[PDB]
RNA sequence: GUGGCGCCCGAACAGGGAC
């Protein structure tokens, strides 16, 4: 075995707020100390859980990380192991993840982590609590997949080395590979009888795809303003809009409601108001004119379900320097669990933000504060994150 | 027997000090010999000033839970606590000293020293060190760290025989085996909670309202009341609390409606006290039901008509709200409730047509797997915010100065219909909803004015009913006695149908 | 001289929004 010091630089311990989670957690603990990886001490000193249960799955998989912890020691580990943000992500036909995640964890633990190595175990009505849950590669801890870069770097060598066209990418719980898929799933099959080998596990399938995402095309409010509402609805999505994109002019607009009529006034158009229509419709339909993506520059999120079941999620930094136009729409086993269904998709999201600039900024999601503490474990799928109840301005995209 | 470092010795005076325990360090000197608790003493000091407790005010050394319905019914209870401190750092294990005389004999304390800035958690760490062998033999015993005693349940004299034998055990690393535990009364006498299985309660509990006082004897006990009325229903001091607003000595009393209310509510309590205990077997059944007025009540309980436990919902924020604000505010809380006491979730059966509120859950800006249970209480809005429209396309808005914008809003309509708003030192944002208000109350049933501001918009499309200014209630009652109604937002500086013809009026 | 927890309130930092 082998390991290296820190590259340490925050000492927030707090962790988090189920009878169940708590009676069925308990088990994975004490796998891994009959095993031993994490030590259960936890008088002593003064980081967050949390439980899953996704696709493919009977049991209840344990989580930990800190957000506190990891952003504040972000700089040193993960700027000297920095990635060359590998932009091969279009030309490809689909992309599985790692579902291995503790062939990192039989690596040499470490110590001077325990004091920055926070758990937690609470207790029924603080009647029975746990001392703590501990070492290097626990569970997460980004810089720590950037420890096990030389493991990446390992087992890419003979991956690639038998598939060139096979990029081998690494993440957190997560490798990043259009060609056959079939050929895909036996590269993984081979490649987990490869870890196999030098004692690697591999704990149907989703097995995320560039080929289906894309970037949803916002359309026009209406065919023709036969009433004012549908054209008092346009003008102030085009007026909001003008943010982002600025050939909005209402240099005719408003002179274009002459009277002063009603909301469902029948209209028809004129000349130059219906040229002008056209010509903004495709104006902002155009593509999106110097937005570009840079990994310094972090970014923000943007997620409502757009009234039925659907899903306005995007991604971005600057007001109206929207970098990604995704959408959702069709959540199966959902429709009718509102936060679920925007859950799953907003992780989705998430990850399509992950190959659009590498991250995937704090959110801003709708529920209640309570809510989304409360029911952020019940279907947990994959960070820090505000809470909005805003105007529409993203009722610009389609209906 | 057993154990498990520094600061981030010192010098501590401290005040003129008492002299009836005056002698006391030369005799708990000998009775922390015995018990080896300190030693005979390097800088190191901190205060001491109190007695018959010889403490020592650490503050200087500092500068250097469960639910009395939640536990289920065995047959046995064991409270404990061995002092239950020096019982068990070197750095630490000599600066403990202390003295005020008139050589200064200060010397080395070296055992746990109760009052440290954190002894409390260490106590709880062994605490549960001596439990986990208890589990390794039968961990079918539950413990609860309450406090520093025990709260052990083995369900009766023959387990009791077997308890004996773990409190002996509890002997070996110099632990308490006392026949003197408060197992004769189940009611907690300590620490204010009238326990028992078969009911469970708080104990501490009386109101002396005879005088007419309202300065602190007020908050006293309406928090006191509430804070205990986990199982208490049947009160509420939403109205009781919202007129108190930062006083000490104010002694201005309430509403008779309040306070007749608070007269039954201080009568409902004379009723027996009788909380249920926690069933593991089967799940509860939960209803909540509006005590009228914004108030709201909710009931946990496994025993129909035997509430285990209850509880209230009137947690508001924000400006405006509905009763499904309240509603899913009250069951987040109680479902935290749930899984502070049990973990579980009770049956939200409650009366709501479970259809009329998923259109809400689909209307609002907003997981209760939960039925509609039928009862007589009214949970629903009272206006319909359509999304088409009917409605003369009205014309309201209004601007004003920075200094001061002296109200004085104004509204047109299509049909000719124009009403000013000379609101005496009024905000833009009022106003305009002010004049809205009235332009909706000549207006007929069905009445589509367009806004021109966002805060109108934010509010409306937010079904607001409850209300706090009386012109929000005002609209509340015109939007109920109305059906038709679409509403419109629009910015100004642009220009559209009327909205600049409206807008030529910020002074004047 | 003091604190734990809780409670009734207040003040306040930050963020967002509006003018």
């Amino acid at each position: 075995i082998e390991t290296v010091p820190v590259k340490l630089k925050d000492g927030p311990k707090v962790k988090q707020w189920t009878e169940e989670k708590i009676k069925a957690l308990v088990e994975i603990c004490t796998e891994m100390e009959k095993e031993g990886k994490i030590s259960k001490i936890g008088p002593e000193n003064p980081t967050p859980v949390f439980a899953i249960k996704k696709k493919d799955s009977t049991k209840w998989r344990k989580l930990v990380d800190f957000r506190e912890l990891n952003k504040r020691t972000q700089d040193f580990w993960e700027v000297q192991l920095g990635i060359p943000h590998p932009a091969g992500l279009k030309k490809k036909k689909s992309v599985t993840v790692l579902d291995v995640g503790d062939a990192y964890f039989s690596v040499p633990l470490d110590e001077d982590f325990r004091k920055y190595t926070a758990f937690t175990i609470p207790s029924i009505n603080n009647e029975t609590p746990g001392i703590r849950y501990y070492n290097v590669l626990p569970q997460g801890w980004k810089g720590s997949p950037a420890i096990f870069q030389s493991s990446m770097t390992k087992i890419l060598e003979p991956f690639k080395k038998q598939n060139p066209d096979i990029v081998i990418y690494q993440y957190m719980d997560d490798l990043y590979v259009d060609l056959e898929i079939g050929q895909h799933r036996t590269k993984i099959e081979e490649l987990r009888q490869h870890l196999l080998r030098w004692g690697l596990t591999t704990p149907m399938g989703y097995e995320l795809h560039p080929d289906k995402w894309t970037v949803q095309p916002i359309v026009l409010p209406e065919k023709d303003s036969w009433t004012v509402n549908d054209i008092q609805k346009l003008v102030g999505k085009l007026n909001w809009a003008s943010q982002i994109y600025p050939g909005i002019k209402v240099r005719q607009l408003s002179k274009l409601l002459r009277g002063t009529k009603a909301l469902t006034e029948v209209i028809p158009l004129t000349e130059e108001a219906e040229l002008e229509l056209a010509e903004n419709r495709e104006i902002l339909k155009e593509p999106v004119h110097g937005v570009y993506y840079d990994p310094s520059k972090d970014l923000i999120a943007e997620i409502q379900k757009q009234g039925q079941g659907q899903w306005t999620y995007q991604i971005y930094q600057e007001p109206f320097k929207n970098l990604k136009t995704g959408k959702y729409a069709r959540m199966r086993g959902a429709h009718t669990n509102d936060v679920k269904q925007l859950t799953e998709a907003v992780q989705k999201i998430t990850t399509e933000s992950i190959v659009i600039w590498g991250k995937t900024p704090k959110f801003k999601l709708p529920i209640q504060k309570e809510t989304w503490e409360t029911w952020w474990t019940e279907y947990w799928q994959a960070p820090e994150w505000e809470f909005v109840n805003t105007p529409p301005l993203v009722k610009l995209w389609y209906q | 027997i057993e154990t498990v470092k520094l600061k981030p010795g010192p010098k501590v005076k401290q005040w003129p000090l008492t002299e009836e325990k005056i002698k006391a360090l030369v005799e708990i000197c000998t009775e922390m010999e015995k018990e080896g608790k300190i030693s005979k003493i390097n800088p190191y000091n901190t205060p001491v000033f109190a007695i018959w407790r010889k403490l020592v005010d650490f503050r200087e050394l500092n500068k250097r839970i469960p639910h009395p319905a939640g536990l289920k019914k065995k047959k046995s209870v064991t409270v404990l606590d061995v002092d239950a401190y020096f019982s068990v750092d070197e750095d630490f294990r000599k600066y403990t000293a202390f003295t005020i005389p008139s050589p200064g004999i200060r010397y080395q304390y070296n055992v746990l020293p109760q009052g440290w800035k954190g002894s409390p958690a260490i106590f709880q760490s062994s605490m549960t060190k001596i439990l986990e062998p208890f589990k390794k033999q039968n961990p079918d015993i539950v413990i609860y760290q309450y406090m520093d005693d025990l709260y052990v349940g083995s369900d009766i004299g023959q387990h009791r025989t077997k308890i004996e034998e773990l409190r002996q055990h509890l002997l070996r690393w110099g632990l308490t085996t006392p026949d003197k535990k408060h197992q004769k009364e189940p009611p907690f006498l300590w620490m204010g909670y009238e326990l028992h299985p078969d009911k469970w309660t708080v104990q501490p509990i009386v109101l002396p309202e005879k005088d007419s006082w309202t300065v602190n004897d007020i908050c006293k006990l309406v928090g006191k009341l509430n804070w205990a009325s986990q199982i208490y229903p049947g009160i509420k001091v939403r109205q009781l609390s919202k007129l108190l607003r930062g006083t000490l000595t104010e002694v201005i009393p309430l509403t008779e409606e309040a306070e007749l209310e608070l007269a039954e509510n201080r009568e409902i309590l004379k009723e027996p006290v009788h909380g249920v205990y926690y069933d593991p077997s089967k799940d509860l059944i939960a209803e909540i039901q509006k005590q009228g007025q914004g108030q709201w009540t909710y009931q946990i309980y496994q025993e129909p008509f035997k509430n285990l436990k209850t509880g209230k919902y009137a947690r508001m924020r924000g400006a405006h709200t509905n009763d499904v604000k309240q509603l899913t505010e009250a069951v987040q809380k109680i479902t935290t409730e749930s899984i502070v006491i049990w973990g579980k979730t009770p049956k939200f059966k409650l009366p709501i047509q479970k259809e009329t509120w998923e259109t809400w859950w689909t209307e609002y800006w907003q997981i209760p797997e939960w039925e509609f249970v039928n009862t007589p209480p009214l949970v629903k809005l009272w206006y319909q915010l359509e999304k088409e429209p009917i409605a003369e396309t009205f014309y309201v808005d209004g601007a004003a100065n920075r200094e001061t914008k002296l109200g004085k809003a104004g509204y047109v309509t299509n049909k000719g219909r124009q009403k000013v708003v000379p609101l005496t030192n009024t905000t833009n944002q009022k106003t305009q909803l002010q004049a809205i208000y009235l332009a909706l109350q000549d207006s007929g049933l069905e009445v589509n004015i367009v806004t021109d501001s966002q805060y109108a918009l934010g509010i409306i499309q937010a079904q607001p009913d409850k209300s706090e200014s009386e012109l929000v209630n005002q609209i509340i009652e015109q939007l109920i006695k109305k059906e038709k109604v679409y509403l419109a937002w629009v910015p100004a500086h642009k220009g559209i149908g009327g909205n600049e013809q409206v807008d030529k009026l910020v002074s004047a």
